[PDB]
């Protein structure tokens, strides 16, 4: 009927918006750390990515909705 | 420049079998999966070559690879950056492969048979990476492996973990289970929607203007590819020491 | 499916057990020789 | 009819944003705190890890009303 | 005429939105207190989860309001 | 009909994801403020709860029409 | 039937996240002010409740529609 | 048609939708420069009030637009 | 089971014979007559409680103003005094004293709008008293380009007293709604302090009210 | 039929809340650029007023057309 | 019919949200850096203009959009 | 009923939104930290440039997909 | 109908929203660096480069499901 | 019915106002 | 019979709000009483 | 298909431009090897 079409490109939208700023705000963070101190600047790239992490499985959730709804 | 013709069409699956169902059902994806296999066997055995300490010789590339990765894993956590390190090296290198030969030459279009009929011409590739279940049972793989390192190492503090978090009122119990839970299914799903989106784009985005398109739009694929198998990587790690902390 | 995935998980498994019979493992061998001469 | 779909589309959707930006902040203060103080390190990163699990609670209640609403 | 699943879903995504950059937020805040002040940790802690506790709770009010769709 | 509960689900997420995040920056301002200097506590905490009591207010606005549309 | 209800939620819901995180920032600079200079505690209160008397206005203007839409 | 009353709400609940959060930032903003430097003072004020003003004029003309297609 | 009404009536038109706002605004007057005749009577050079509602509360008040608007607050200082001690109190007398509109066998419209139509009238009167053309400052002057929206900030000072009489009729009848709706379903008040929080949102409502008008007052000078 | 009236609302409710606090955002700059240095006042009074007029010239355009829309 | 009237708001609205916090921004971080020091205010002048053409690059696109499906 | 219309309009207003909001932070930061030193110079302006083009690469998407729509 | 095109504007607009705002404190974070310890350059040049590529991964995400939709 | 209870604590408080007055002195 | 309940929430109520503030509410009027001291 | 042989062709592009810079990129991995190798000595 299409209407699983707009259901698929309403989920990918909101999964998109969702780590958009978060991911943002994650790196921004993380290079504004390094720059404060460039020694312990391994410890913290070591930790930002796992935030990274969680905020690109929110966004493949959003993705993989719209998958399961096309099949 | 102008792309007059070569936009025949656009065609994409959630996945490709393979031959050899008969005596075992074999899938495409499983058959990139055992050359994928096959080079890193190779490589392995060919960085090994004469093993007598010989610098260069391309088997330092694979040295300084694998050094790169156990600094990175021991300044992660050394409780057990010795035994788990091959465990998580064998995630690098190989979702990496998977990642690779997706840019092969006509990667999407190995094993048509023919877009005259199409009738079994089901693709011989399936990249491994573009698979759920190879996905799905790494994801599985790596949350056994760190449910065991956790119980092992400290399994009553892994039940404290949750249930002896906070006894008293609310605690970390059904909330941080529930999450690592997730996790897994989380790390499933990231190696899911990855590769199989980047030929996606490779076989939609490329169906239109199949020149200089497809080529800025692959080294972004290759990049989140390598960056994602070294996401995944460390992330196995990383839950593993936070099971451990 | 499911029979595929299983599939999927033993080969894993095995071409870990492959690698950590020798990929890596040699070079592990070799890395810890080098940083034992590096001393 | 595809009122299901739209459904589960509006539920992870809508239960996948707050969180994504959640965790982006929460790493990016916990970044900055660590790069600027080092030495709380897992003192600190305890209370980042049980805020990250505070705000993935949301994100599995989107996520598991989304499911019992595909089934 | 299935409007109850959409409403369910729309009403568990669009209220677990807020809480989550709260939470955010709120460990933010405490991550850079800590990082400066870490002892007061039996106070500030205490304010993040007095202030943790007002987020969630709203939150599930709107949870509640799924069960509302089971009603 | 199903679109009173529709509306119901409306009010009660744009009636949260307000003070849901109002609350958050609340406490995050005063955690700010608490780690630079924690001496004016008392007064920190009662600003605080105004603005605590201001977001819960907000709250109740978005949150009493959901049981009025089921009158 | 019910789009005057649904409306209503509108009318209500809306006009709400706006002046949410608003009542958050007002207190958030205020507190942060009042804890780098305790001496204009009087004024910066003042420079406080006038926010206040502007942003709530915004949330009425949201209900009393609510209550002219429903009525 | 209730379309109307749709459309009024859907416009005040967007004409009050955050002009206290941008005000939220003018009111911080002063507060802070305030606290950094007391001796200026009225000079910002009137800033203070020229922004307050040309921002709830936004809301103004939603409210009026509201009133209008509502008579 | 929900029965919440709407009390809006004309305060142009006579009293209705029920006069439910009316009513409230009599017996909020009582009880303040009644406070102010056991502390007016009975008072001493260093009274407790009785002039304590006079020290804490009034000359509060005005050393507040006075911090906001020194000598401007002493030529207003009524208007907001009878912008205080009034509204709250009807708040009070209307946060459920008894019958609660239940069993009995602010809000108002007109009323709200009518002490908007006062504040106006210091704008109007006291306003700009001192300049007389000051309304017509940074209005389409010459320098009118950096204040084309100068008149359209007089139409928001024409529209700020009115939203405050929104927020005075607005919050209170919410809260008498809440009120209402936690009688209908959870009944007993609620799990959170209900009644406590409706009375502490309605004194802050009264007291931004009047620190409302003491802001218009001193953009008003300024 | 209302649809019109609908789309005065989109007209007039979004394209409001950006350059509305928009406005904000460049007051609150110019705060405190002139509370940490008040001798470059008269820059900011250049300043000022033509971004106010720039994000005010988008708010008009949400503005007229509404009236084109309401011919 | 009218789908074309509420197009028309929906493309000037959602056109001008962006433009509009974005020269806030740009209008805020320019005055917070020629509040700083002098004698880089020509060079900022030029980034001032260059932000705004690039603001207003949108801007114009958003509403030649609904100026050619006005026609 | 004209639904490419509405198309258009919310894939150019949809597309449009982000860039503005992009750019503002942007070269808030580089105007910034070029106010605090202009040892970077034309080095902070590359940094700048070829970012910027990045989300105007989105918004072309804004245009082009209308365009297919509207051609 | 036009439906499932409305699906590939909302799709492809609310898809560039997110990278689109990310982008912008990515790249603002890596400039603030530069003006604080630009040593970090070769670190921020890759960091900066691998935080956008995550945006215009997701932006992918999106601009091939709504290419999907269109197919 | 504003004006007179308003004209009652005006003189109500003008006496409050006289007796603090004669407190601060 | 609603108003019943009603009157039992104002009393519940009111008898909380007289134990919780039975302690800050005399002490902070005692203290404006005893400001004049002398 | 054809798309075979422009994505053959796409591939091969890519290759050459990635290698273009990855000479100096392999190239400074294989140096820095080298010089660890003769610090070994």
């Amino acid at each position: 009927e299409g209407l699983n079409l707009v259901a698929t490109a309403l989920a990918v939208g909101l999964g998109a918006i969702g780590p958009g700023v978060g991911i943002g705000i994650i790196v921004s963070g993380a290079v504004q750390a390094i720059g404060r101190n460039p020694e312990i600047e391994n410890r913290v790239v070591t930790y930002m990515f796992i935030g990274i992490a969680f905020t690109e499985a929110l966004a493949i959730f959003g993705l993989v909705i719209a998958f399961l709804i096309g099949f | 420049f102008f792309l007059y013709t070569g936009p025949p069409h656009v065609e994409v699956a959630a996945e490709v079998i393979f031959d050899g169902i008969p005596g075992f059902p074999i899938t495409n994806s499983f058959v990139v999966a055992i050359i994928i296999d096959i080079f890193v066997i190779a490589l392995a055995v060919a960085a090994t070559r004469n093993l007598q300490m010989v610098p260069r010789g391309l088997q330092n590339v694979m040295e300084f690879i694998l050094e790169s990765l156990y600094n990175l894993f021991r300044n992660i956590n050394a409780k057990y950056v010795a035994t788990a390190f091959p465990l998580v090296a064998t995630i690098f290198l190989f979702v990496l492969f998977g990642n690779w030969f997706g840019l092969l030459p006509g990667v999407g279009s190995i094993g048509v048979c023919c877009a005259a009929q199409g009738k079994k011409l089901v693709p011989l590739f399936r990249a491994p990476a573009a698979d759920l279940n190879f996905t799905f049972a790494i994801a599985v793989i790596s949350f056994v492996f760190i449910e065991y390192w956790g119980f092992r190492a400290l399994g009553p503090g892994y039940l404290k973990k949750f249930f002896n978090t906070n006894g008293i009122m609310s605690f970390v119990g059904i909330i941080e289970f529930i999450s690592e839970l997730v996790k897994p299914f989380a790390l499933a799903f990231r190696l899911f929607g990855n590769i199989f989106a980047g030929e996606v784009l490779l076989v939609v985005m490329a169906f239109l203007v199949p020149l200089l398109l497809p080529l800025p739009f692959y080294g972004f694929e290759v990049f989140v590819g390598f960056i994602q198998a070294l996401i995944f990587a460390l992330l196995t790690y990383a839950f593993l020491n936070i099971a451990v902390t | 499916n499911p029979t595929l995935f299983i599939a999927q998980l033993i080969n894993f498994l095995l071409l870990i057990f492959i690698l950590r019979a020798l990929l890596y493992r040699p070079v592990m061998n070799l890395l810890n020789e080098r940083t034992r001469r590096i001393e």
